[PDB]
């Protein structure tokens, strides 16, 4: 996957879609946090994105 | 250029041609027709369609 | 003149063969064009480059 | 040597001074891709001379653009030899005609 | 000294790390696209041909 | 070395459908994806044996151009339908069915005269359907044993024959490496199938009608 | 079920190094299915024999010249590339060659073996040109299939080579152009039979009636990982 429209979807403003993207990838990456989707041993990059599918991200978390 | 020159010829229809003229089910028999060289590609046909 | 040098050969003078794919030994449609061009390899060599 | 040229190779090789060219007719008298020595006949002989033009050729060197330029006989032993008859080949060319 | 386990380990680090390529001149937003490499065992970098 | 190539395991049954899979296999030597691939592909589309309709008689017709009424589709497309019908015979030739079905609605293969002897792999097919108080037809349907597909060059309606169970295959090449190469090539095949016989073995049926014509030559 | 199989039923060996085979008879569509398979394994995997080191006495590198001989060492390695041989049971062989006075060198002139055989004596070396002039050298022939170039071969020995030898890319597949065509034979008193004809042009080091069992055996075990399955 990578085409990430339908994340956009769901973070109505594509900006705001980066800065949660990498906040949430940080939480795993730095803040030790993992992800509520199943990860495959992608990229927090993509895990991220994935975590968005999931409906269950917004800059509330 | 060369994407549209295969469509292209993909798609013309030669009033003459093997296999011209018959009735098909769908486009996989299509094309095992094709395929198998018992159909020309731009030959005119019928077919069942989706 | 270039056909009659064909014709000495004992070449084809449409300068066209037909050809087939070394990937299944289908023929292709139609000939295609075969022949001894002159091709210089140019000093912009790519790993002089990477 | 191009199958389709213009006639023109026979001239940009030999002028542009590349291949080395016979100086004086004669017969070789020895070849070794490193010189080709010329037994010139005298018709065309100085007097005093010993009469015999060797060719020291240039083998493998850097051009300015660093391509190689090593220069290869075209001749046989024993062979006559007129005189701007190409004796060797430069770089890209073959029996003097230009071969890009 | 480009031991055997290294590709392995490479096929890993870019298993999907976008890489930025640009032609120059580079007129509009266009020129600049991120693409995900696969790796290649020749010296030219193979682009897509709708691009 | 000078006489051990390198052979594939399959990495994959990958299997997406009981119609369809991609089974795929790594490494092949350069080249042989397609010398494989494409091989077993002239196999399998156009000589694998198998069993189809091959004629229909529907009561009272000379030719398919008589769009005889009680039915909501002509009879060309019956014809091509019944063409449809995907089946298995046991141990013979030729074998004659018959179908007849009543009432207003539509038709089924079910409704066949299932001798057992032959089975109906699919039954479920739509035939047609019936348009009146008194809507009823039967007909002979033609089953025959043969090879590949055979067209509509050779009452009785012909129509081709779709012997080769076959509903499509297509294979690609692509890039497959080791520790030291890349050069190698992976091979994908992709088939679907009229439900006759499942993929993962109808390649396995196929490798051996290859594999019985040079088994003259192996040492 | 109707399938007829094939036999290799005749071959015409037109030259030292050309031939023609032909397999009878055969159903619909086989013709062309072993027809194009069978020529895309000869043309990639018969093993065969090529030159691969050349050490020749006086010499350092490619590039230089030696006294009294025609070539350039180097074309000395483009001739000795495309010379062939058969060996007799061995991964690799030495052959040493000498020769002296003028004239040019050829293959015969190699100091021949019971378990070499060479097809064809008249390639030529180089020529020597002067009265005491000689060369001396020690070709090393190994067994192979497809083709190595000598660039990853020394990255793929991991010793350091001596000083003054030469070496060469290796070249082992021995067929040089492959065709084939079918058409219908008198069998049975039936048509659609085809009589596969391949024919073929090599390198001189191997026979049809190996080869085309060599290739369809390589066929028929790649084959076998889809029964297998």
């Amino acid at each position: 996957r990578v085409t990430v429209q339908d994340a956009v979807e769901k973070i109505g403003n594509r900006f705001d879609l980066v800065l949660v993207a990498a906040r949430r990838a940080r939480q795993m990456q730095v803040g030790g946090k993992d992800p509520l989707v199943p990860e495959e041993n992608d990229k927090t990059t993509v895990i991220a994105l994935r975590e968005i599918e999931e409906g269950l991200i917004n800059n509330q978390i | 250029q060369d994407v549209v020159l295969g469509l292209y010829y993909m798609t013309r229809d030669c009033v003459n041609a093997k296999g011209e003229g018959m009735v098909l089910t769908g486009p996989k028999e299509a094309e095992r027709l094709y395929r198998s060289g018992l159909a020309s590609l731009h030959a005119r046909v019928k077919v069942r369609i989706t | 003149e270039i056909k009659e040098l064909l014709k000495l050969g004992d070449l084809p003078t449409s300068g066209q063969i037909r050809l087939y794919d070394g990937r299944t030994g289908e023929q292709f449609e139609r000939p295609v064009t075969v022949g001894y061009m002159y091709m210089l390899k140019l000093n912009h060599l790519v790993d002089d480059k990477m | 040597k191009p199958l389709v040229g213009t006639g023109m190779e026979r001239a940009v090789a030999v002028d542009s001074g590349v291949t080395a060219v016979a100086k004086r007719g004669g017969v070789v008298q020895y070849v070794d891709a490193s010189r080709i020595v010329i037994k010139v006949n005298e018709d065309e002989m100085y007097p005093g001379e010993a009469g015999i033009d060797i060719y020291n050729l240039t083998k493998y060197t850097r051009s300015n653009q660093n391509t190689c330029i090593n220069q290869m006989p075209c001749v046989s032993l024993g062979e006559p030899v007129e005189r701007g008859d190409v004796l060797a080949d430069g770089p890209s060319t073959d029996l003097g005609e230009l071969a890009l | 000294r480009e031991e055997a386990v290294v590709w392995d380990i490479l096929d890993e680090v870019i298993r999907e790390h976008p890489v930025l390529l640009n032609r120059a001149p580079t007129l509009h937003r266009l020129g600049i696209q991120a693409f995900e490499p696969v790796l290649i065992e020749g010296k030219a970098i193979q682009l897509h041909p709708l691009v | 070395s000078v006489t051990e190539f390198l052979k594939p395991r399959l990495v994959d049954i990958e299997q997406v459908s009981s119609t369809h899979a991609k089974v795929t296999l790594e490494p092949l030597e350069r080249g042989f994806g397609h010398t494989l691939g494409n091989a077993l592909r002239r196999i399998l589309l156009s000589s694998m044996p198998g069993c189809a309709v091959t004629e229909v008689e529907i009561d009272g017709v000379l030719h398919e151009y008589s769009t005889k009424e009680g039915v909501q589709e002509d009879i060309l497309e019956i014809l091509l339908n019944l063409k449809g019908l995907a089946v298995r015979v046991q141990g013979k030739d030729e074998v004659i069915l018959t179908l007849n079905k009543s009432g207003i609605g539509p038709v089924t293969a079910a409704d066949i005269t299932h001798d057992g002897d032959v089975e109906i792999v699919k039954p479920q097919h739509v035939i047609c359907h019936l348009t009146d108080e008194n809507a009823s037809i039967s007909m002979r349907i033609k089953v025959q044993r043969g090879r590949g597909y055979v067209p509509a060059s050779t009452g009785r309606l012909l129509v081709d024959a779709c012997y080769s169970p076959v509903e499509r295959i297509a294979y690609n090449v692509e890039a497959a490496r080791v520790e030291q190469r890349t050069d190698l090539d992976k091979l994908v095949i992709e088939m679907e199938t009229n439900g006759t016989i499942d993929p993962e073995e109808a390649i396995r049926r196929a490798a051996t009608i290859l594999a019985e014509q040079l088994e003259a030559f192996v040492d």
